[PDB]
Formats: structure tokens, C-alpha cells, sequence
């Protein structure tokens, strides 16, 4: 690791440094070498891992929708051949897309999750597992795109199994969570049904419970039901 | 797209 | 040049595919592999380089200037201390600008300016030149400074030159190189009575020949035009 | 800051 060398306390300021100037794959680097630490991260050095992916991986999937888009009209009845170009650089892309996924993956498994004993940590490196395979998913075409779906069906599900246990339902982690796996029954599992069920159940139950929060617990329930209000609207 | 966090 | 077994057009093909995923860093690699196959460089062609290195270089230039803010900040009278890490990461980002910056001006040198002998290509050209001295000059502070301004004042000053005698007052590339080389005056060369005077005689110029124009034409020619405006709004 | 192109 090009990281070995700098003080875990100073990639996290960095990391922060890197986010205010959005040099999203500095933040990425630096937050992964804190990572390879070998400590367990806080709540707030957690969310710089997950925002920092988050924005790397999520330049590379439009980017990557954009290719794969002409890719397709360039193989519509019709169109001129204009030769490999479009498959290479898609395919490019498509493989800088699951380094970056195989990466995070592999600091979930070396070793964030199996030190997380803690509902609030758990769940949510559980859920960027989860995440992350589906975002393989989203591209895979091979003898394992099964597998792929099933990896990330699991880690959402125990995530899922967790949160019900130990979260009230207002909390963003667990909002978050059945936000994205009602995306991932929608957009990956050809699931439609169980992703509105899944969002509108999280949905009333969070509701039910916005009378024990404070203002500013409120505010934050409150951002994530909007998101799950807004896919229901798209999907029905 | 629908929205995810 | 790991672009060096590449076809030369699929290469212009894939800048073109990067420009349309918003992938400005290999758009610039992409190019950089057309410009070292050693053929001369079309106008679309030299459009794609200098719309691939200014994105590349801007996302540089935007991040190093949040963190010279924050350096500066940390540095005031009452901060407390928060060691090198501000310091640090802001040179690293300023020695990645001056990597991609000491790039182009290496393409340019080797060799896309001595063969350029159109005034359409040697202007566009130097004026790139002038550019990225000019990149270099917002982040210089040692020996040499002086030295990265006059080069960029005298590539600048060539260009105009040549402008000035082989292309008509509305010429886009004329009317961008002044616009250029009037902002250099402003924030570089601590010449704001130069800038302002070079803006309004090539806007004046440039309106006294628009009659000479095809409506396409104008709108080009008039677009640049508002930029000249909208700087002189902005210095009066 | 001021315009360029
Ligand atoms: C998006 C939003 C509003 O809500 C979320 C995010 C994630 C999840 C899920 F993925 F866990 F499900 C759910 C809701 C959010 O970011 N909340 C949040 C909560 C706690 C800490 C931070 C934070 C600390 S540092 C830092 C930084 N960007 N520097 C950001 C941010
Ligand atoms: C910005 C704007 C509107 O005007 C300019 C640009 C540069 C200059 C100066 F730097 F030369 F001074 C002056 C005016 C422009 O981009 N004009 C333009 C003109 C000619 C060709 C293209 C083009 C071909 S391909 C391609 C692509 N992005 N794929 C873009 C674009």
C-alpha cells in the first residue's frame, strides 16, 4: 500500500481535505489506507469510506451507461460499423468499474465486517457489501451473474435481518439499506413487486415512528422516507 | 434512475 | 507510450467516446497517443486535445485552489496548528498540475508547433502555450517564476502576433487568445489597464466586422464577444 | 474568476 507510510490520523484529514477540493479518488486512496490501518473505523471515518466509493464508483457507472448505450445503437438493424472501438473502451471502463467494487469488497472482507460487532457498523459495511456486488451485477454477463445477484441478495438480507432486530425504524441505516435492496429487487432481481412492498412497509413503519425523534433526528428520517416516497412514485 | 444512498 | 500500439484513429474515436462519459482524463490520454503518432492534427483533432487537457487541468487548478485557501486560513493569525497534512496535499495536487501542464507543453514542443505552419493551427497552438505557462504561473513561487510568466507572455505575444496579421478580427481563435491574454494581464502579469484595453479594443474590432459574417459564423464570433463583455463587467 | 477559453 502506497499508504503504508502516512499516520492513519493524517490520511483521515486528508481524506476530508480531498472531499472539500471533490478529488473523490484521493479520498478513496487515503480512506482505503486508513483502512488497511487494521483498526476498527468510527462512525464518521465509515461514512468517508463509503461517501468517497460512492463517488468513484458512481462517475465510472454513468460513465460506463453512456458506452453501453452507443454500444447498443451501434448494434441496432441499421447502423454503420464503426468497429471494435465502442466495445473496447466500454469494456475498459467496465473493468476499472470492478476493480474499484473488488476493492471495497476486499476491505469488507480483510477485515471490516468480521470486526463488526456493533447494529450501527454491521449493517452498514454489510449494506456496502451489498451494494457493491450489485454494482458488479449491474454489468455482469458471464457463468456468474447468478452468483453475483445471490452474493449481493445475502449481504443485503443479513444487513436487513440485523437492522429489524436492533434498529428502531427511523434509523438512516436501516432506511438506507431497504432503500437500496428495494432498488435491487426493482433494477437486479426483476422484482418489482417486492421492492415497492419493501419500500412502502419501510416507509409506514419509519412514519409511525418519527414521534420519539428529535428535530434533528427528524430531519434525518425524514431526507431518506422522501427517497423511498420518490422511487414508489416512479414505480407505480 | 431511481434514488439510492 | 502505453498508446503506442493503438491505431491513431481509433484513438480520436475513443477521446471522442471519453468526451461523451465525461472521462476528461482519458480523453487526454487518448489524445496525447494521437499527438505522439507524429501526423500533423486536423482542427477537430486539435479541438480534442486542448477540450481534454483544459477539463483535466480545470479539476486540478478548482481543487488546488480550495486547498490553498484552506492553507492560507490554517496560516492566519489565531489558527491552531493542524500540522503539514494541508501543506502536504496541496503539493501534491500542484505537482500533479505541473505534470499534466509540463505535458502539453512537451506535445506541443515535440513537435506540433514547429510544423504548424497555418496561421489557424500555429495560432491555436501557441496560444495553448501561453495557457499552460499560465497554469503553471498561478502556482509558481520560487526561482523561476519570472521566467514562467515571460514564457507564457511570449508565447501569448507570438500568437497575437500572427493573429493580428492572417485572420480576421471575428476569428474565434483570435478573439480566445485575446480573451486569454487579457486575463493573464489581469491575475498574472499585474497589468489590469492592459487587460482592459486589449478586451475592449478586440471587442470593438471584432463588432466592426461582423457584418462580414454568415449567421453560423456570427454566432460563433459573438459568443466569444460576451465573454470579452462579461470580463470587462467584471474589471469596471 | 474571469472568463477563458
Ligand atoms: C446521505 C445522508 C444524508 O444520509 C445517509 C447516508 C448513508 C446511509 C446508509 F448508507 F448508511 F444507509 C443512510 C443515510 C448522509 O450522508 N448521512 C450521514 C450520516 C452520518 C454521518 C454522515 C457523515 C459523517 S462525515 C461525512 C462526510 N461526507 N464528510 C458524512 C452522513
Ligand atoms: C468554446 C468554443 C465555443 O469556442 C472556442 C474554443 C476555443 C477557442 C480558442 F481556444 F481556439 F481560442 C476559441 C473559441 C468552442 O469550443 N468552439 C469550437 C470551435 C471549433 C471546433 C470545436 C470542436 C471540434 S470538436 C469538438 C469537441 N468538443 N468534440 C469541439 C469547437
Amino acid at each position: 500500500g502506497a499508504m503504508g507510510s502516512m499516520e492513519r490520523a493524517s490520511l483521515i484529514q486528508k481524506a476530508k481535505l480531498a472531499e472539500q477540493a471533490e478529488r473523490y479518488e484521493d479520498m478513496a486512496a487515503f480512506m482505503k489506507g486508513a483502512v488497511e490501518k487494521g483498526e476498527e473505523l468510527s462512525c464518521e471515518e465509515r461514512n468517508l469510506l463509503s461517501v468517497a466509493y460512492k463517488n468513484v464508483v458512481g462517475g465510472q457507472r454513468a460513465a460506463w451507461r453512456v458506452l453501453s448505450s452507443i454500444e447498443q445503437k451501434s448494434n441496432e438493424e441499421g447502423s454503420e460499423e464503426k468497429g471494435p472501438e465502442v466495445r473496447e473502451y466500454r469494456e475498459k471502463v467496465e473493468t476499472e468499474l470492478q476493480g474499484v467494487c473488488d476493492t471495497v469488497l476486499g476491505l469488507l472482507d480483510s477485515h471490516l465486517i468480521k470486526e463488526a460487532g456493533d447494529a450501527e457498523s454491521r449493517v452498514f459495511y454489510l449494506k456496502m457489501k451489498g451494494d457493491y456486488y450489485r454494482y458488479l451485477a449491474e454489468v455482469a454477463t458471464g457463468d456468474d451473474k447468478k452468483r453475483i445477484i445471490d452474493s449481493a441478495r445475502s449481504a443485503y438480507q443479513e444487513a436487513m435481518d440485523i437492522s429489524k432486530k436492533e434498529m428502531p425504524p427511523t434509523n438512516p441505516i436501516r432506511l438506507g439499506l431497504a432503500l437500496n435492496f428495494s432498488v435491487f429487487h426493482y433494477e437486479i432481481a426483476n422484482s418489482p413487486e417486492e421492492a415497492i412492498s419493501l419500500a412502502k412497509t419501510t416507509f409506514d413503519e419509519a412514519m409511525a415512528d418519527l414521534h420519539t425523534l428529535s428535530e434533528d433526528s427528524y430531519k434525518d428520517s425524514t431526507l431518506i422516507m422522501q427517497l423511498l416516497r420518490d422511487n414508489l412514485t416512479l414505480w407505480t | 434512475f431511481p434514488a439510492t444512498v
